[PDB]
Formats: C-alpha cells, structure tokens, sequence
C-alpha cells in the first residue's frame, strides 16, 4: 500500500498546498 | 508601567534570518535562500519595531498589534491583489477553511497518525465514498468550555484511493475532481470554525494586556507568550498569513520585555506543531521548539 497521501501521485487534480476558503453550504 | 524594550543584545545574523522561517523537516532547503533570509531579517526588525512601542504604551491592543504584522507581513507580499486580499482580511463566519496535506505539508500526515491523541473515524464522502481516517482533534479550554480548533485528517487505505481517484477524474474531469479535492481531500486540515474569533480575540487581548505586565517574572512571561503564540496561530484569524503573523506577534510582546527569542529549530514549524498540540502541552514544550544551543 502506497505511503499515506501518495496515492495523489502526478494525479493533475492534486489539490494545491496551501489555504483555501470556501462558502459554508 | 513602560517596560525595557527590545535588548541590545541582538542574536547573530545567521539566526536573525532564521526568523519566521518554515523550516519544514522534508524541505529546509527554502530556509537557507537570499530572499527567505531576506523576509526573516525584515521580520526580525519590524518585531522588536513593534517591540518598541509596546514598551511605550504604543499599542494598546493585541488587535493592534496583529495589524502591525499585518502592515509587515503585506509589505513583503510581491504578489497582487488576489493574495493582497487574503493576507488582509479576517476570516469571515460565513466561510470555511481547508488546508490539503500535499506539498510542502507532506511531514504533517505522519504526525497525525503516530500521534498519541489520534483517533480513528470513518469520514463519509460523496466521491470515494467511506474512508478510515486517523484524525486528530485540536481542542482549546476557555472558561471551561470546550472549543474545538482544527482537526487534521489522514486517509490509511491508500491502494483504494489511487485506484479510486484515477477512476474519479475521466468522468467528471480533472476539472471537477480538483474541485472535490481542493476541498475535501481524505488529506486535509479543517481549520477552526470563523465563529470561535470573536471569543479568541477577545481572549487574546486578555492575554496581551497581561503579558504587557511590569511584574512578572522570567517563567511566567514565557508561558504567556508560549499561549498567546498558542491561541492565535491555532485560531488562524486571517485567510492567509496566520502563521506569520502569530510568531510576529508572540516575538514582538517578548522583545517589549527585552527578551530575545532564537528562530524555532529545525524542523520545527511553529504553528502547526502549535495545531497539533493542546495547550499547556505547548506552553511547556516552547522553550524547545527554540534553538536554545550556543
Ligand atoms: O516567503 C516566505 C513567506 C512565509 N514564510 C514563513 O512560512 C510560514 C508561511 O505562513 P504564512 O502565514 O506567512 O502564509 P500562508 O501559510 O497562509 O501562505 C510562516 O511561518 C512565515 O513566517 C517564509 O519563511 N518565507
Ligand atoms: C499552513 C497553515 O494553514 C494555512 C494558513 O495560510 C496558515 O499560514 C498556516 O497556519
């Protein structure tokens, strides 16, 4: 089983690394 | 009562430029660049600035003091508006904020899952469906009520995940499978609910106004920069730049004493071994965080 978090290898939509901020639904 | 100010005792360049870094353990290589001893120098400097008007009855607040690292921290932002923005602004109650753990974060997901406190849960999603998740549940104690913060997440059937993210994307597009995962990555931080800031700041000036004392002693001086540091670092008040601006801020109240805190070691970013910690865990192991070693 592949480390924790890289099975999101060369994955295009990878999340970007930083802070995001979203409308509450 | 006025107080010393910042020493004259300044610690040595190669540590002033060590001020604010990231020194992330899978990645020093950003702490040891022209610009990012650049950036820590200037922070450096406009701390004991702030220093120095504390010392004087100049700031009266810790909301005006968190402008002041607002004010810095903005003037080193060479991005535009967009980004201007966010390191400007608050938190506002009516959003939510997510931190994905992938680069530079990548350390973070073991610290959640050998971490002693951790639980396990199941974490229902829309896409992958359910997931074991370790997680790790940051709570404050105010009042004695009980104040959850961030709460980390790591998702441990990762054969699953690569196979079922890949099949995710063809069919709603990497488009709409980034979407998901900017925010609801099974890898993520959730970061304390806006609602709790008005409570945390009005928490903090308490905090501020007591460590503005004349009369403590060494010890409890550094407990409550060690909490102040605590509280807001793990608020995360502002959309971006919390972490700048927590150090900033928990640094310039010790210089008004005249103390000279060292960079943080290694490894050792503050705000987030400050989001993985209980509070009085923090208090106690701050004194270490810092590169104390001649
Ligand atoms: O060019 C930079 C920008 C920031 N930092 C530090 O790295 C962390 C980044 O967090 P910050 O709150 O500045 O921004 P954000 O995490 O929201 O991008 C903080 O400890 C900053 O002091 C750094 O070393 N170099
Ligand atoms: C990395 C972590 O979450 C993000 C914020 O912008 C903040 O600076 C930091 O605390």
């Amino acid at each position: 089983a592949p480390k924790f978090g890289d099975w999101d290898e060369n994955n295009p939509s990878s999340a970007d690394g930083y802070t995001h901020i979203f409308n509450k639904v | 009562r006025a107080l010393p100010g910042p020493s004259q005792r300044q610690l040595e360049v190669y540590d002033q430029c060590l001020i604010g870094a990231a020194r992330w353990p899978d990645d020093s290589s950003k702490s040891n660049t022209p610009e990012n001893r650049a950036y820590c120098q200037s922070m450096y400097n406009s701390i004991r600035s702030a220093g120095d008007e504390i010392s004087r009855g100049g700031i009266t607040s810790f909301e005006e003091l968190w402008g002041r690292a607002t004010e810095w921290r903005l003037s080193k932002l060479q991005r535009g508006e967009p980004l201007y923005s966010a390191f400007a602004s608050e938190r506002t109650s009516d959003t939510d904020a997510v931190t994905p753990l992938v680069k530079p974060y990548k350390s973070v997901l073991a610290r959640v899952v050998d971490h002693e406190d951790a639980h396990d849960e199941i974490m229902q999603d829309n896409l992958f469906g359910d997931l074991n998740v370790k997680v790790y549940r940051q709570t404050a104690y105010l009042h004695g009520n009980v104040i959850p913060l961030n709460t980390f997440r790591v998702a441990t059937d990762t054969e699953y995940l690569r196979d079922r993210v890949a099949h995710l994307r063809t069919e709603l597009g990497a488009k709409a499978l980034k979407q998901h995962l900017q925010r609801y990555n099974p890898d993520r931080i959730d970061h304390t609910n806006a609602s709790y800031l008005p409570i945390i700041k009005d928490h903090l000036n308490d905090l501020y106004r007591q460590a503005i004392s004349s009369d403590l002693s060494q010890a409890e001086l550094i407990s409550l920069i060690a909490r102040t540091h605590w509280w807001a670092a793990s608020a995360m008040p502002d959309q971006r730049g919390s972490a700048a601006k927590a150090e900033f801020a928990a640094r310039a109240i010790a210089s008004a004493h005249g103390i000279e805190l060292p960079p943080f070691r290694n490894g050792n970013v503050s705000d987030i071994e400050a989001m993985l910690s209980g509070e009085e865990e923090f208090v106690e192991k701050y004194r270490s965080l810092l590169d104390s070693d001649c």
